[PDB]
RNA sequence: UGCUGUUGCUGUUAAAGGGUUCGUAGUUGAACUGUGGGCUGUGCAGUUCCUGGUCCCGUCCAUGUCGGAUUUGGUGACCCAGGCCCUUGCAGCCCGUGAACAUUCAAAGAAACAAGAAACACGGGAGUGGUUCCUGGGCGUCCGUGUUUUACUGUGACUAAAGAAGCGUGACUAAAGCAGUCAUUUGACUUGAAUUAGAAAGCAUGGGAUAACAAAGGAGCAGCCUCUAGGCUACCGUUUCGGCUUUUGUUGGUUUUAAAGGUCUAUUGGAGAUUAUGGAGCACGGCCUCUAGGAAUGAAGGAGGGUAGUUCGGGGGAGAACGUACUGGGGCGUCAGAGGUGAAAUUCUUAGACCGCACCAAGACGAACUACAGCGAAGGCAUUCUUCAAGGAUACCUUCCUCAAUCAAGAACCAAAGUGUGGAGAUCGAAGAUGAUUAGAGACCAUUGUAGUCCACACUGCAAACGAUGACACCCAUGAAUUGGGGAUCUCUAUUCGCACGGGAAUAUCCUCAGCACACGCGAAAGCUUUGAGGUUACAGUCUCAGGGGGGAGUA
């Protein structure tokens, strides 16, 4: 009973950082979860994908760096306002400089900080530091 | 809505099934409403049909509305 | 652990209704069976006449004998067991006076060393207690 | 020294047909030729079944659990898989 | 894990990733389709059409060769039959149980397997309603 | 007061996981339809040509096997390099694309066409558009004839003041107030009195990632378009006579012709997402035949089902037996004690106990093998043979295609003791009796003994029903083991046994799935660990149950 895909795969992205891992190999690839990877790897705390055809579901093989602390799925997906922001970044992100948190918007999943300029609010999904 | 049970004569029970969010646990839940509709003899609804319903001056005790369109 | 999801706020609501029963301060606030049982039925103080003069072996380790007075409540016409504050205080109060009663200060339930007294005496015959035994006012003869 | 995404061969000989990163089959089809008449069957690895010659009904393997057994010296070929 | 007890035992068929037959099948697909509908009329259900075709005749999936599952071939054919048999086999389990517990009153253990099987059943059938493949009025007894 | 916990609690031992399983309302629910391109200039990263600083080749030695050097060495290997728009990717910018593919090319995609489009095309109105708008085409208006919402989000409308946030302002300051300030007089400031928030719902309009509703369930279907010619043909309406399109000057009446549509035949051009010159039947061919059928995402290290080893097991029901033992009874012998205890005594004995052989009768029970073993949802389950339905695990390129997870209410099962009616009654044995012990002692000990213990059919549902640890899913390192099934050896291939339940049985090496068990991290600590109490203040995978100082009390 896999609930959430991304919930099992931000887990052992975030489990597998955590005891240093060189690469991580991920169950069930879906299309939030390449689009969530690939927020991770434009501000660098993720290597390389390989996203592998089973022809039923992927497995994408991720490439750590060492950077990552954490990455968490928000379960239930709260709404963000643009005014909303101040909220998750203040308690779901360590500082306010280095964190991100990760939405999906009508223009699709972005940064927290790429949506304030945007200016689209939308529902959350995870975090990473 | 829809139309939740048939069996008055010339009228019609619709339920409109909705959310309700609860601030302090920012959550929603779920609710409905029935209301009394009256049916046209032009109309032939059954249980299932979502329907359009207008407004009108209070027609039996219960009934301000009516089916202006079976969607089906 | 608890339950989790959008749609899922009726069972937390209803959880809370179910579970906030188990506290109780305000399993207090929420009973009748509080109010009626507060022999001041809910104010702060309240007027009785004083029935008899009471000497309390108090509690435990310590040894003495607290000087209390019965009372008889005008609201409620209960009777009350109440403290008289101070140093031969005792003398400022006669049997059949009138007598304002407060609380000790834990709300229902007495202050340590006096076995279940619950109440002391802050007025004799609407001249404070405190402000006869501290030199003041003389208790009016009447 | 390895890579998740390009295995040795020596680590996925071992796996499970599930828990390889294909999902691959662990049968095949063999060719096999009667021994009483000279004919030649498709025969399928796991047959659980009970498979006869076309010609001569032989009964040219035995159902059993895992991998079926092939009757008394009757010739196999293996066939490709594609 | 598993629908009713507890076993969490794998195993299963692992089909392949290339799905074009293999060369050496020379058979048309009208020759298997044909198999397919030839064998359902012996009293066959898919299920075990599937097998005599890899078993004996070497066909491994009849969709990658024949276009089509083992049921569109009978449902065209109007040989697909009257119930799902994953239904049939269960209520067909189910009797027998209700036949043996007819002598045996104080056997213990299937009185309680058949309470798992019926509430199977009723599951099943409460699928091949909503999917409109059972008639809405389709009962137990 | 994170001691009510959505943010945000706790539940092995502190208070707290229901005894197990099924299961409705309810909550939660897997993947997929989807990197648009090319051109220019400019920032990044990964084959022309030039190096000779390498290893390889070779030479000289030959050195028994750990020297070496040797030049050209050698398009070999290699390298550090270049404003090569020859490279590819990529950042940023300009800008073009009917822009996948096909299709058109006329004055600049016009027309047809492809795609989209109801915010649309298709016909129509002068009582449409400030006197019928613009330059044969085109907008505006109205009507007639021929398919999408919602949450969420952005913006915007719509909304009493006081109150709250806020701008301005020296009421002497401040709590306030909405005032005032300035010239210089016989007014000036166009005098100020801004602005914001204000659940939910309702309104309009962008966005379309994530989601929800509805529909589907795949043979439960399904339209090829087009030029022209001909033929026939009212059109609606019905209860009886009803309705009817302009033009002919107008109205009433009649009637024709004509288009329209329909329908029948005729072939003009082109399609086609599934081969008709094809399949089928009587290597080529006819003949005769019968004539739609293949266009569907996938098959989840999710669920259900299938078949196979006549696989695995103290799993469950039934029927026959079997085994020694406790007790009892005769038979057969013997003669004085036996039993029981710390020591005795109550109890049994010359009317023959104890003891010893062989049996017979009855009821229970299944020792040793028996384990940190197996099976079962839990409770529980141990002789053999037959027998009846099942159950898991495994095997598989079978089948199916979301059918699922957890669960108020509800249902079934639940050890021992109990309870009801019949049976049984060997052993043990609540109550009871007796002897000891003791200051006392029905207690603990001993000889007894009723209910009971056993069975069938009904109830009860009250356990330290325990792993004091809810269920489903994921991630997680190590060593030797173990029970099922399977695979390889027939780099590991090898041992012992030898028609008949047997091309067999067990073992060895290695792998693998599934079961019970004997580094991180966490924890108040004890300790837990791929069988979690780990992956949690860096707090969020899902459902549910219970706890909120100790008593009173699981009482009234």
């Amino acid at each position: 009973t896999m609930m959430s895909v991304l919930a099992n795969a931000l887990r052992t992205i975030a489990s597998a950082e955590r005891r240093g891992k060189r690469q991580v190999l991920i169950r069930p690839s879906s299309k939030v979860v390449v689009k969530f990877l690939q927020v991770m790897q434009k501000h660098g705390y993720i290597g390389e994908f390989e996203i592998i055809d089973d022809h039923r579901a992927g497995k994408i093989v991720v490439n750590l760096n060492g950077r990552l602390n954490k990455c968490g799925a928000i379960c239930p997906r709260f709404d963000c306002a643009t005014t909303d922001y101040e909220k998750w970044m203040k308690n779901i992100l360590p500082s306010r400089q280095f964190g991100f948190v990760v939405l999906t918007t009508s223009l699709g999943i972005m940064d927290h900080e790429e949506a304030r300029s945007r200016n689209t609010g939308g529902k959350v999904l995870g975090f990473f530091y | 809505g829809i139309v939740h049970s048939t069996k008055m004569h010339r009228t019609i029970i619709i339920r409109r099934n909705y959310l309700h969010f609860i601030k302090k646990y920012q959550r929603y839940q779920k609710r409905h409403k029935s209301l009394a509709v009256h049916c046209s003899p032009a109309f032939d609804p059954k249980q299932g049909d979502e329907v359009v319903v207008g407004q009108c001056r209070p027609l039996s005790k219960t009934i301000r509305y009516n089916v202006l369109e079976v969607v089906s | 652990t608890k339950t989790n999801g959008q749609n899922a706020a009726r069972k937390l609501v209803r959880l809370r209704r179910r579970n906030r029963w188990a506290d109780k301060g305000w399993k207090r606030a929420h009973t009748f069976a509080a109010k009626k049982a507060n022999p001041f039925g809910g104010s702060s103080h309240a007027k009785g006449i004083v029935l008899e003069k009471i000497g309390v072996g108090a509690k435990q380790p310590n040894s003495a004998i607290r000087k209390c007075v019965r009372v008889q409540l005008i609201k409620n016409d209960k009777k009350i067991i109440a403290f008289v504050p101070n140093d031969g205080c005792l003398h400022f109060i006669e049997e059949n006076d009138e007598v304002l009663v407060s609380g000790f200060g834990r709300s229902g339930h007495a202050v340590g060393d006096i076995p279940g007294v619950r109440f002391k005496i802050v007025k004799v015959s609407s001249v404070g207690l405190y402000a006869l035994y501290r030199q003041k006012k003389e208790k009016p003869r009447n | 020294d390895a890579d998740l995404s390009y295995p040795t061969v020596r680590t996925e000989r071992m796996k499970h047909k599930r828990r390889r990163l294909v999902q691959g089959p662990n049968s095949y089809f063999m060719d096999v030729s009667c021994p009483r008449c000279r004919q030649v069957t498709v025969v399928y690895s796991h047959a659980t079944t009970a498979v006869e010659c076309k010609g001569c009904s032989k009964k040219l393997c035995r159902p059993t659990g895992g991998k079926a057994l092939l009757v008394e010296g009757c010739g196999y070929r293996r066939k490709p898989d594609h | 894990v598993r629908m009713h007890g507890n076993g969490r035992g794998k195993a299963s068929s692992a089909l392949p990733y290339r799905r074009t037959p293999p060369a050496w099948l020379k058979i048309a697909s009208r020759n298997v389709v044909k198999m397919v509908c030839k064998s359902s009329r012996k009293g066959m259900m898919p299920s075990q059409i599937g097998m005599e075709l890899r078993d004996s005749m070497g066909i491994a999936q009849v969709k990658n060769v024949t276009g089509r599952k083992i049921l569109r071939i009978l449902k065209h054919n109007g040989l697909a039959p009257e119930i799902p048999e994953d239904l049939y086999f269960l209520v067909k389990r189910a009797t027998q149980m209700r036949k043996h517990l007819e002598r045996h009153t104080t056997d213990r253990d299937t009185k309680y397997r058949l309470i798992l099987v019926e509430s199977r059943i009723h599951r099943l059938a409460r699928y091949y309603k909503r999917v409109k493949q059972l008639p809405p009025t389709w009962k137990y007894e």
